């Protein structure tokens, strides 16, 4: 039982780290560039269809 | 004059310098139907006004003109608590005129009703976990996250039938003794919402000492979106004039943030981003302009507007600059009116501004921040100890997690669950809280003086 | 002079105007309603009404006041409670007994019944002047610096007319000017637009130090007066105690409160707290409220009056400063200037950008962090002032990633990262020394160090104690605790003790959050020197729970630090500190052996 | 731009003739000639305007606004060193090395001048206590130091009275020991015989005396001691050997 | 004539259609305050023009205006070095004389002296990885990438500093064979920022050696656009006049985009992405097309632009259109300033499409290019692998990570480590990279040729 949690916690403490690493910018930045020309691009066509 | 046109809810018609800001004008059509609307729009040989009856139906070759004489405002006065209105400021009860002697407008308060010092008596609103966890003081704008899967009309007539029967216990305590008041609101409601709001508060006995506002979905936006203003006006106009406490229900602020989005393609004014109005900002203060502390220290007129998110997302400008005005808001979650929680309000991504001084002498414990804060921290760690729980198993899990786990259900279900027509005070929540707070040990609170700690244990 | 052609909102059109700027105030209707032209197109202007437009028909007069919208430089402006459009609610308080100020009502910038005494100048007859010159004096305050009456700015000439000392009103003229035969009449006060900046002689960096009362601020990095930081809010639960915190902690002669979009409750709570505490220097006659000037707006107030709520803050702020005055500016926040721009924007039917946000906010804000600064007294006495910009950053559109926070703090030079984990617990200011930075700590070090200075070396070390201090709880958390040597648990005993004095600090005390820079840089070089000595006497060969023992007295000296006063016959020398080192170095030679 | 030149002309013209009223610091006058001239004639301010913008006045107006700042700092240091005067190789050498020095304002002249003009202009508004009395002794010996020993040179005893008065002025009203006991410290720590014999009047010497008399005869419960120590009120001179015979007397 | 209106920092007069376009006139007000603008449009009884300095304050009918007759046009001269002014076209602050002997335009092709051939030298900057991993020669433009969080101004001073002691070094070496020049240009920068650049030029250097360039931020953003062309045709005139190279600083960029970006809403004309005016590809082109070699082939004009991003995104046009329309591309890592390392400037994302020509041939070694493109990949294997040590760190690393990671991290402790004020050189620059290049396997160096790896293996 030691061994097998001495060889679980290399695992657990390697995900720990990668899905903590790997996770938050790809989605945050492609939210952000997402947002960021969703609302020029809504913008755009009231400020259009204003003028 | 004539009616010059008409396209969409705005009104085209030919005045040059007859009416005025504000000042309401009568239609005359020959088809023997004559419809009343406000002057929204004033211009040079022009005049652009919404109707409150009807959205159609006028002529163009023979319209006349009327001139009233008298702006839009709503009469203030002792006789509006224990009727039924309509949002335009007209009542619906079927009986005599209930207009008083005072006139007020629904743009703003001219006598300077803004408060200039902090709250230090609290309100109660009827709810344990809203009482204890996330408590506003007088004069605290304090507004209630809801969403589309919940019931948020039940909610704020839970609160609002709930409001206003903490006063006797609390005058009989020595504390808050002067007369308190209602202020409700319903914009975008349907009718079956109204008259279950109405029964439900008949039978409690609230309804005559609170107002009644009908504001239906098939009505203009105009009469929505100044429906709140007769109401705030209202409050602060009784919290001024006999100075008492009046807390002010505004339910939903989604059918007014929709009808002053609707209203935002018709003027010149072109709209902002998301589809909705760059000018919310200054609709939103100038509801939320009438609130504070009333001049003379024993008057105030608390608001607690309902929220409602069409999927609970927070990319929309009504979330941030609603709750960027308000100091903290209180969201329900919908896991626990799933689970059987009612009302199911979370604690852990609520926020109270100043809750350390929203507590007022004589009505309230002073233990109350300190059993809030170890019953908040003992909800988070049986927040955390239930998804764990599950990961780690029913034989791996700690021994203090077991115990805040069986704390959070107990306390989810004795201190959040709670019936529509039972009343709670400061007390109640004290001892409720303490009660569920026993079973911990000892050695596992520290938020809390030893004195009370072993006095109340 | 002008009609009213359409009132449609809160913007009013007005017809048969000529002659107007873009920044004059003019009264539109019968009731006389304060506005202000935002814009001209053709022969009709655009003008913004800041009072409620209900009541209001079209064909009603329109008379101008004859110059730009402006406030009113002169004495008296201490000690009173005033919106952003200069209008004073402590005047309508008294008489109509409101806060606000009702629609149809409009009062001046200056009262009219308040006189001050005026004082003669070193000026006289026959000699010229400018703007910026010292013109003469008034005895107001006692304890700072007085409000000296100067020249009127981009105004010069000859002194024709010379006003003699004695007690005179505001309204009354009392000086002269000679250009170009009968050029006009003055009076003690002055007028000027708030959308112009002020004059100066000329503008450097911030090389001039002041008092503040901040153990962590003058910590982190060097104290000076001139500099522009920004550092985050949290929307009333922690911002209004630092502000007030360092209103109240700093001990400079002028103080500036701008409350562009606050709630209305830090307002009451700086104002009423203002006055029921007293100063760190010992003022009377009320040292907090009238050494420093009131400036309050609501979130229900017009966005005109929150948007110049700034300009008229950075007014006086520019008009303490030159007058020979170091100032500290407190605003909060940037958000609502920049929501009330977007509404404004909004409202008038421009196009926006993304967020909300228009471009003249970059130029705006660029041109309000520039306009606050340390610099030369315009003027011929060419006098030393300093006007110390701090303006809070909140989020405006539901997240860190929005033009207004991103913009404004690329033209803010110094950044301060507030802990909201740190602020919950009571503690404030909490500022953390990964995400702080500041660009003037060389000057201000080789200023500071130009005479006697230790900012430096123990500033260097004490954010790296803190630095190296986060890698040894993080490896401390994820390794273990018996993983590291006696260097790691000294250097975590250091930055506990350095933390928890340093970072530790109340903001609802008196005498145990406020010192000097010389207590805090003995405290700093205290607590420098046991590090050095723990270091130097655990590498010479001993044991860390044989020195935690050998240094008994020396631990809880140095960690009882934020608990004495700093009075000991100096407000700067300390006798205490001093005998520290001679006592750690005799217990750190025994603990060496 | 002009006109703050002329402006600067015209109040260094007035300065000048404010520092010097006989001629006597020709070192002074003599740099300021470009600019004294220009003020002796009479003239219009469009002529001197004009004269400015095209080269044949003054310009520099910073340049001249950063010696006009050290030519304003020696006029505030010599007047707030009234009525005390300095000499006039002294002011001119002091005049010399503040206008030969490449920074006015980043250094603790400017910092002294500045807090020895606060201390002064807090003197102006008070009524009779100790702390004013001990303030008003403590900045007369440190106007006749920084009169006597100029601002270019640093001594202990201007930074002693400086330190004390910046600390009597940072206390308030209800600190009588600490006070008492700064003044007991600062007249002992004095090398100076009688620190007040020739600046301060007999009076303020006797009511500091009396006062000091007073503030530690209401501890004592002799009557002895209440006599002797009332008998030393009497004096008008102040000595180390009277806070030395009255502390003994205690 | 009259100004007809107002609104932002364009007036609206009403005039003759008989002014020529560009053509300068003064607008005379009653405060005794002349300002200077340029007629955008020309129509009949009306007309649009730009004022540079003011943005308020203009009446209606107390103004009047004045027609010069002249073309904009800013006079260049070669006395430029040692004095202080401001870019509006005159001197604002009543500095130094801005007459000069020459008329160029700034339209954009005055004399068309860009050069038709690719140019071949080593540009010398101070910084090993700017010289050696950027490829600047003679002519090449080279933006600086920097954020909100890490000192772009200091690092902009610092590059300029050790730039401006690095060129006599080279010219001592054979890397030039004319005098330098330098032109100095602020746009939107307080007095704090440019006190400092000047205190570090006048301790670095001398203040004749470059030109007074200052912008308030309290003006229009029509004035401080008009320092780019003033400072590109005194570049032109002073770089094509005397034959000597011309270093050119434009900081910052963000506000001469925030100018034109600016004022696209309140005309006629529809903006772009990002509320950006859609000829600012033509106005950044402008200016970047008046870049390279000079006629006589003794002339030459370097561009070190400062560009500030104001949302820490790369989905904004400035930095995207004026990375693409540059010749090099140099960007800054916060991660690197925040380790310690000094100036933290990031090879990574760094790629120019003119590395050969920037490559020099005849004042260095030949191996530059291939020894720079070896130490790029293996610094691009070693960020990977750095990521992967991140990632992993002891339990999938191999020796091919461990070694990318130990020549990652001495090649990026011992390359990007400076001071402030020391230089370098290309043939030191070689040595060390190659000293470092050294611990790779001759496995993993397949990359390069065996005839130069086997020299300094």
């Amino acid at each position: 039982a030691f061994i097998i949690l001495d060889e679980v916690i290399k695992v657990t403490n390697r995900r720990v780290n990668a899905i903590e690493h790997v996770i938050i910018p790809r989605t945050e930045n492609t939210i952000a560039y997402i947002n960021s020309e969703l609302d020029e691009l809504d913008r755009e066509e009231f400020y259009r269809l204003k003028k | 004059n004539t009616v010059s046109g008409v396209n969409g809810p705005l009104v085209i018609l030919e005045k040059v310098k007859f009416p005025r800001y504000n000042e309401i004008v009568n239609l005359t059509l020959p088809d023997g139907t004559v419809r009343q609307g406000q002057v929204l729009e004033i211009r040079g040989d022009r005049a652009i006004v919404q109707v409150f009856e009807g959205t159609s139906g006028i002529d163009v070759k023979k319209t006349t003109v009327e001139f009233t004489g008298e702006s839009l405002r709503i009469p203030v006065s002792e006789d509006m608590l224990g009727r039924i209105f309509d949002g335009s400021g007209r009542p619906i009860d079927n009986g005599p005129k209930v207009f008083a002697e005072d006139y007020l407008d629904i743009n703003g308060s001219p006598i300077n009703p803004y408060a200039r010092i902090y709250p230090e008596e609290m309100i109660s609103t009827g709810v344990s976990a809203i009482d204890t966890m996330n408590s506003i003081a007088r004069g605290q704008k304090i507004p209630i996250f809801s969403a589309s899967g919940l019931p948020h009309n039940e909610i704020a007539a839970q609160i609002c039938r709930q409001a206003g029967l903490v006063r006797p216990t609390k005058d009989v305590h020595d504390g808050h003794e002067e007369n308190f008041s209602i202020v409700f609101a319903a914009m975008g409601v349907n009718l079956e919402t109204a008259r279950f709001f109405k029964q439900d508060f008949e039978e409690n006995g609230s309804l005559e000492r609170t107002s009644l506002f009908l504001n239906l979905a098939n009505d203009p936006t105009i009469e929505r979106i100044i429906t709140p203003r007769l109401a705030l006006t209202t409050a602060e106009y009784l919290a001024y004039q006999t100075e008492r406490h009046v807390l002010t229900i505004l339910t939903d602020m989604s059918s007014y943030a929709d009808a002053l989005r609707e209203v935002s393609a018709a003027r010149e004014e072109v709209p902002g981003r998301r589809g909705y109005p760059g000018y919310m900002y200054t609709d939103l203060s100038t509801i939320y302009e009438r609130a504070g502390r009333v001049e003379g220290r024993n008057g105030s007129i608390t608001q607690i507007p309902i929220l409602t998110m069409p999927n609970d997302d927070i990319t929309h400008p009504i979330p941030d600059l609603t709750g960027y005005i308000t100091e903290g808001q209180i969201f329900v979650d919908r896991q626990l009116h799933n689970k059987g929680i009612y009302p199911p309000i979370n604690v852990l991504p609520s926020l109270s501004r100043l809750m350390k001084s929203a507590i007022g002498e004589g009505m309230t414990r002073k233990d109350h921040g300190d059993v809030s804060n170890q019953l908040y921290a003992k909800y988070a760690i049986g927040k955390d100890a239930a998804a764990m729980k599950a990961v780690v198993g029913e034989e791996a899990l700690s021994i203090e997690d077991k115990l805040s786990l069986e704390f959070l259900e107990k306390f989810e279900k004795t201190f959040i669950t709670q019936g529509a027509y039972e009343d709670r005070t400061v007390f109640e929540s004290l001892d409720q809280a303490w009660s569920l707070l026993r079973i911990y040990p000892k050695e596992m609170l520290n938020r809390i003086s030893p004195k009370i700690l072993d006095e109340f244990y | 002079y002008g009609a009213i052609y359409s009132v449609s909102g809160p913007v009013v059109i007005a017809e048969n105007m000529i002659g107007c700027a873009m920044y004059e105030l003019v009264k539109v209707g019968h009731d006389n309603l304060v506005g202000e032209v935002i814009r001209i197109d053709g022969d009709k202007a655009t003008i913004q009404v800041y009072e409620e437009t209900a009541g209001l028909t079209v064909g009603d007069p329109v008379l101008r006041t004859g110059k730009p919208l402006s406030v009113e430089l002169g004495p008296g402006l201490m000690e009173t409670i005033y919106d952003g459009i200069q209008r004073p609610l402590k005047a309508i308080k008294e008489e109509s007994q409101s806060i606000y100020i009702p629609r149809g009502i409009d009062t001046p910038a200056l009262d009219r019944t308040i006189k001050w005494q005026f004082t003669p100048g070193k000026f006289q007859v026959g000699d010229h002047i400018s703007g910026g010159d010292i013109y003469g004096s008034v005895f107001e305050n006692s304890l700072i610096s007085s409000h000296k009456i100067l020249l009127p700015p981009r105004s010069r000439g000859t002194i024709t007319w010379i006003a003699p000392a004695g007690e005179y009103t505001l309204d009354e003229k009392i000086l002269e000017v000679e250009f170009d035969g009968k050029k006009s009449d003055f009076t003690l006060y002055h007028t000027w637009p708030v959308r112009v900046p002020r004059p100066v002689t000329e503008k450097l960096s911030a090389d001039y130090p002041l008092l503040t009362g901040q153990r962590v601020l003058d910590a982190l990095f060097p104290c000076v007066q001139g500099g522009t930081t920004c550092i985050p809010g949290a929307f009333g639960c922690g911002k209004t105690v630092i502000s007030q915190s360092l209103s109240k902690y700093s001990n400079s002669d002028a103080i500036i409160y701008v409350g562009c979009g606050e709630r209305g409750n830090e307002m009451a709570e700086v104002l009423m707290e203002f006055p029921e505490l007293y100063t760190e220097m010992s003022g009377t006659k009320e040292p907090i409220m009238k050494r420093t000037t009131l400036v309050a707006n609501t979130s229900n107030m017009p966005v005109a009056a929150r948007e110049a709520s700034i300009y008229t803050g950075i007014t006086l702020a520019e008009y303490f400063r030159d007058q020979g005055k170091n100032v500290s500016m407190i605003a909060d926040s940037s958000s609502r200037w920049a929501e009330a721009l977007r509404e404004i924007s909004g409202r008038l039917g421009e196009m926006p950008a993304d967020q909300g946000f228009p471009a003249y906010l970059g130029a705006k804000l660029a041109s309000f962090y520039e306009r606050a600064g340390k610099a030369v007294a315009l003027g011929s006495p060419d006098r030393t002032g300093s006007v110390s910009i701090v303006a809070a950053v909140s989020p405006a559109g539901g997240d860190f990633s929005d033009p207004v926070t991103t913009a404004t703090l690329g033209i803010t030079q110094v950044f301060w990262g507030l802990d909201k984990k740190l602020a919950q617990r009571k503690h404030f200011p909490s500022i953390n020394t990964s995400v702080s930075y500041s660009k003037y700590t060389n000057v201000l070090n080789k200023f500071y160090d130009s005479n006697y200075p230790e900012f430096p070396v123990l500033r260097d070390r004490m954010k790296e104690i803190l630095s190296n201090a986060e890698e040894l709880e993080q490896v401390v958390q994820l390794v273990g605790k018996s993983a590291l040597s006696d260097s790691d648990k000294i250097t975590l005993d250091v930055a506990t003790l350095i933390k928890e004095d340093f970072l530790q600090q109340n903001g609802y005390s008196t005498y145990d959050a406020f010192c000097p820079i010389w207590k805090t840089f003995d405290m700093m070089r205290a607590f420098i020197s046991y590090h050095d000595e723990a270091q130097k006497a655990v590498a010479n060969g001993a044991n860390w729970s044989k020195l935690a023992d050998s240094t008994g007295d020396v631990k809880h000296a140095v960690s009882s630090s934020k608990f004495f006063e700093p009075s000991r016959g100096e407000k700067e020398v300390h006798g205490e500190f001093e005998k520290l080192l001679s006592t750690m170095q005799e217990r750190f030679a025994e603990s060496t052996d | 731009y002009h006109s703050q030149v002329v402006g600067k002309i015209g109040y260094i013209a007035r300065c000048m003739q404010t520092i010097d009223p006989e001629n006597n610091l020709k070192k002074i006058r003599e740099d300021y000639q470009d600019v004294l001239i220009w003020a002796e004639k009479n003239y219009r301010f469009e002529e001197i305007l004009e004269a400015s913008k095209s080269g044949k006045c003054p310009n520099d107006l910073d340049a001249l606004s950063r010696r006009s700042l050290i030519l304003l700092e020696l006029l505030r240091l010599v007047s707030s060193i009234s009525p005390f005067k300095m000499k006039l190789d002294l002011i001119e050498s002091q005049y010399e090395k503040m206008k030969q020095h490449v920074n006015l304002w980043k250094s603790d002249y400017h910092v002294k001048l500045n807090q020895l003009n606060q201390l002064t202009d807090y003197l102006k508004n008070a009524a009779p206590t100790p702390k004013n009395n001990f303030l008003r002794a403590m900045t007369s010996v440190l106007q006749m130091q920084i009169a006597q020993y100029g601002i270019t040179e640093d001594n202990e005893g201007i930074n002693q009275l400086f330190k004390l008065g910046l600390h009597l002025l940072a206390m308030a009203n209800e600190k009588i020991d600490e006070q008492y006991h700064l003044f007991k410290g600062y007249v002992k720590d004095q090398p100076e015989e009688s620190p007040f014999e020739g600046i301060l009047p007999a009076e303020d010497q006797k009511i500091l005396v009396k006062t000091m008399i007073d503030y530690a005869m209401p501890k004592l419960s002799s009557k002895v001691l209440q006599d002797k120590l009332s008998a030393l009120s009497s004096s008008d001179v102040l000595t180390k050997t009277l806070l030395d015979s009255i502390d003994r007397i205690v």
